[PDB]
């Protein structure tokens, strides 16, 4: 189980974040619950391998710059 | 595995973020690491309540 909390990330790089990690859970057969407050962007995925999880956050920082 | 993502901040609150990690991990017992990437300070915790993960965010959340 992995859970990301990005702070203060554009509207445009949470939209993209969500999608890319719908498409991984998706792919994996897992699922992936989001949470959204004023600047907090919560992520949990249950059942993630730990690649998987290095490239969510590789891609994150990459759409969040 | 909870990951905190923080971009653009200062060294200043970079001190204060990863200072106020650390106690807290310190006194559950838990890994966390600190990575830094140009403007980007990623803040890795493993096994943590979602009690101490909801202060963490509302603490990194005024800071940044």
């Amino acid at each position: 189980t992995w859970q990301w909390v990005l702070i203060n990330i554009s509207e445009e790089a949470r939209q993209r974040i969500e999608e890319y990690v719908r498409r991984i859970s998706k792919k994996e057969g897992t699922e992936v619950h989001f949470e959204k407050d004023d600047g907090v962007l919560h992520i949990r995925v249950k059942n993630l391998h730990e690649k998987r999880a290095r490239e969510i956050h590789e891609y994150a920082k990459r759409v969040i710059l | 595995s909870s990951i905190f993502l923080l971009s653009n901040v200062s060294e200043e609150a970079r001190q204060r973020a990863e200072e106020y990690v650390r106690r807290i991990s310190k006194k559950e017992g838990t890994e966390v690491r600190f990575e830094k990437d140009d403007g980007f300070l990623t803040i890795e915790v493993k096994n943590l309540s979602e009690e101490r993960l909801r202060e963490i965010a509302e603490y990194l959340w005024r800071v940044a």
